[PDB]
């Protein structure tokens, strides 16, 4: 008889908690299992926060589970990794891209197989590299997200340099006041961060003082081509799109597979703990906790289904991959990848706003 | 008069009896609570929520869980409920409460308790220093406090080592006790829950940091229950405490329920309404575009017998009489200082072995 030790997920419907229960049984079927056997609990999301926070203690910690799946539903895991958080339980993001669950005094024993937004930077750094703007502009919206994207590139940065930094308001709809102190300065690449509406904003603004044509670079990320963002962006604009950070099948996969090596690994250590039984009463850490993060952390699985994965110093996704988007007559091309360390072109032609700069 | 429902919930052993002693007047309803874990508090606060009309809640415990504070902000923030922690972990500070919040702390800011950490320096010339935190909220507070005081003064202050220690990881790579031996400071300020300090003390004595020539100095969370002392906890340890001393619970509680009522008062006396008070937790997704925010600007502004009980934006009293405390040989917090109207005045003119 193995020792039973449960897998618990916050998925999106009853589909997807079958795909779990299968890759916990897939896992079951590919490991040694005669010591330790994976069991998958789960539950769907709740129709609010407290709702959420009292069915992770009530289903799934009742259960005993080592780590949390959760994914966005048809609402964020935050309740979710508060819950586990006070118990020092690991929640595994499957598609949360904001870069507020990179903070470790807010979400404590998170990781995820999807990067956050910030991380766009990377694509944008490599870009730069290789069309040689040495010299861009970057506008972004001053909240959190905004100034997470600004200082992944920063960091990058300091070869190719930002001329200047400019933040507006969420929520502003006339923009033209910031987007003139960009028509005044000598560069003509422009990077944005800034929500589907926030963007919408820019695009309106940039085309009025005409900034969307010949001798202008547009690059920007998911967001800012989703939606109503679409409708008013600029033709020749360059975006992203991360491949398979929708897919919750995949990263269901994925994250089943990483967390069934870590369970594998954490027991080849000693003195290893069980979470506790439920919330009621219980107040202190689960002992173990810290350690299977540390294990979850430094997890490699290289045959993974949206690629490579491993995890930074804030448990981030490292070697994702993304679709470079280009908005040619009005339809969104894919002119490339970024397979998580290169830029592959392929044989479409970018088309920049108006021709060729 | 018209009754406003307040629950005051008391978590572990109180003198009941003892703690029972405008527009609007006040139909409390003294509530008691075994367990503080996530589900027990979300549950006792929902059940009163759906029994009573209950317009603001009085929460009082006597653990060293300041969990309990994190887990009242979130109830505050999605119940739109006026919340007071005014003992235990329930008033151990809160950095970075929600927007949302209607969640307000009996205790210092975390920028306050460090402006009264370098007045102490000061008073006995320790100039020379180096701070150690975790990534415990307010961190950043703390440091950011410390360091635009020291830039913009004409004092020789010297902060010689900055350490960040993660705690969500286990020490088996030994990089806490490889950090803290890089300290060389007279005096170490500590910024971290009670729980994380007994770790750091058991390493830092490990290394030899904890001895006669290394004061540490903490603030309230971190000695909490002063009749709680981790054997881990240094001889000499000076901390910030909030006065559990002179402003006793019974106390806290009366003017806690004066706060819920002087404010429900002061806004049916200027918008001739209070918001109806939610019978359901299991409901607020569908009702909150008719829930407001809108009692905070008067929960924040009370001053009751010419006490003003008035609170900050961030959800943390103004004008808090504090207590400085020094662990002694025999194992006891010894009162050593006091913390006025921005002035501080010690026991000691010399600071004692
Ligand atoms: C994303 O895209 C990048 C870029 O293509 C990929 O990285 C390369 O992957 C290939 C395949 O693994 C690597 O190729 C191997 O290179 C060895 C020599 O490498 C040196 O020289 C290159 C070129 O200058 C440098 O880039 C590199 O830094 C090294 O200094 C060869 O010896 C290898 O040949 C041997 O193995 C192959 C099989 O791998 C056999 O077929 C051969 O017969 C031979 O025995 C081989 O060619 C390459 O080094 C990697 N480049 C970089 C820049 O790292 C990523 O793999 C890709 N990522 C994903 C997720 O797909
Ligand atoms: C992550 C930690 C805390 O921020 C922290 C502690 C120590 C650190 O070193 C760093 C951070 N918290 C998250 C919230 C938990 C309470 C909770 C439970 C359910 C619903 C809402 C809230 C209690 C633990
Ligand atoms: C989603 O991922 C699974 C792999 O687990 C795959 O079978 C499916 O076809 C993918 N769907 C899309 C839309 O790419
Ligand atoms: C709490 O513990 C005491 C122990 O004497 C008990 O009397 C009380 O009923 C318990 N609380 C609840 C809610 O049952
Ligand atoms: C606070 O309270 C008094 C009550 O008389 C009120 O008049 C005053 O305007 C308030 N202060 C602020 C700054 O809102
Ligand atoms: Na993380």
């Amino acid at each position: 008889d193995p020792k039973i030790v449960n897998i618990g997920a916050v998925l999106s419907t009853k589909k997807h908690e079958q795909i779990f229960r299968e890759a916990v049984n897939q896992a079951n079927k590919r490991h040694f299992t005669r010591k330790i056997q994976l069991q998958a609990t789960s539950v769907t999301h709740r129709p609010n926060a407290i709702q959420m926070a009292l069915s992770v203690c009530e289903d799934l910690i009742s259960s005993q589970v080592y780590a949390i799946l959760v994914s966005h539903p048809p609402l964020t895991p935050t309740p979710i990794s508060y819950t586990a958080g006070f118990y020092r339980i690991p929640v595994i993001g499957l598609t949360t891209r904001m870069s507020i669950y990179s903070d470790k005094s807010i979400h404590l024993s998170f990781l995820r197989t999807v990067p956050p937004y910030s991380h766009q930077a990377l694509v944008w750094f490599e870009m730069m590299r290789l069309f040689n703007w040495n010299h861009v502009i970057l506008i972004v919206s001053d909240d959190h997200e905004g100034r997470a994207a600004q200082k992944k590139l920063e960091t990058l940065l300091e070869g190719p340099k930002a001329d200047k930094v400019l933040q507006f308001e969420p929520g502003t709809k006339n923009l033209t006041a910031l987007l003139l102190e960009a028509k005044e300065l000598e560069a003509r690449v422009i990077i944005l961060s800034a929500s589907e509406d926030d963007a919408t904003a820019v695009y309106k603004s940039a085309a009025m003082l005409d900034m969307t044509g010949a001798g202008y670079v547009w690059l920007v990320g998911e967001r800012e081509i989703s939606g109503s963002a679409l409708r008013y962006a600029p033709d020749g604009i360059i975006g992203l799109q991360l491949i398979n950070g929708k897919n919750e099948s995949a990263h269901i996969s994925d994250a089943v597979a990483v967390v069934a090596q870590a369970i594998h690994e954490l027991f080849e250590m000693e003195n290893i703990t069980d979470p506790p039984r439920g919330c009621v009463g219980n107040t202190n850490i689960w002992k173990t906790g810290p350690l299977f993060k540390r294990v979850l952390m430094s997890s490699k699985y290289p045959d993974g289904v949206t690629g490579r994965i491993e995890f930074n110093e804030d448990g981030d996704r490292k070697f994702a991959q993304y679709s470079i988007m280009n908005l040619q007559n009005r339809k969104l091309v894919q002119v490339g990848i970024f397979n998580g360390s290169y830029i592959i072109q392929n044989d479409r032609k970018i088309i920049w706003p108006g021709g060729e700069t | 008069p018209p009754s406003i429902g307040i629950a005051v919930i008391l978590v572990g052993t109180s003198d009941e009896v003892a703690i029972k002693d405008l527009s609007v007047v006040p139909r409390v309803e003294l509530v008691a609570m075994n367990e503080t874990d996530p589900k027990s508090i979300i549950t006792r606060i929902c059940d009163l929520m759906s029994d009573r009309k209950i317009q603001g809640v009085v929460f009082a415990d006597d653990t060293d869980q300041e969990a309990i504070a994190q887990i009242l902000d979130f109830i505050s923030a999605q119940t739109l409920t006026p919340i007071l922690g005014i003992h235990g972990g329930s008033s151990m500070i809160m950095a970075d409460k929600d927007e949302s919040s209607m969640f307000f702390q009996f205790g210092p800011s975390i920028e306050q308790q460090a402006s009264v950490m370098l007045n102490i320096m000061e008073e006995y010339d320790w100039y020379i220093f180096s701070i150690v935190t975790t990534y415990f909220p307010g961190y950043q507070d703390f440091v950011n406090k410390i360091r635009s005081t020291i830039e913009n003064s004409f004092v020789g202050w010297e902060l010689e080592e900055v350490l960040l220690l993660d705690m969500s990881l286990d020490d088996g790579d030994s990089k806490i006790q490889n950090q803290l031996k890089k300290l060389q400071s007279p005096i170490i300020l500590l910024y971290c829950t009670k729980e994380e300090a007994t770790y750091i003390f058991e390493v830092a004595n490990s290394v030899g940091l904890t001895g006669y020539g290394y004061t540490w100095i903490v603030p309230s969370l971190v000695a909490g229950d002063t009749d709680t002392v981790p054997a881990e906890f240094p001889t000499g340890l000076i901390s910030v405490s909030y006065d559990e001393w002179d402003y006793g619970l019974p106390a806290r509680v009366r003017d806690g329920i004066a706060i819920i009522t002087t404010a429900a008062s002061d806004m049916l006396s200027e918008h001739s309404f209070i918001p109806e008070p939610k019978s359901s937790c299991y409901n607020t997704h569908e009702k909150r575009i008719y829930q407001s925010n809108m009692l905070n600007r008067y929960l924040i502004n009370v001053t009751f017998e010419g006490r003003d009980l008035s609170f900050s934006e961030d959800g943390y009293q103004m004008h808090p009489k504090l207590v400085i405390i020094l662990l002694n040989k025999e194992r006891k917090w010894e009162r050593v200082g006091k913390w006025k109207d921005k002035s501080l005045q010690m026991k000691y003119y010399v600071w004692p072995r």
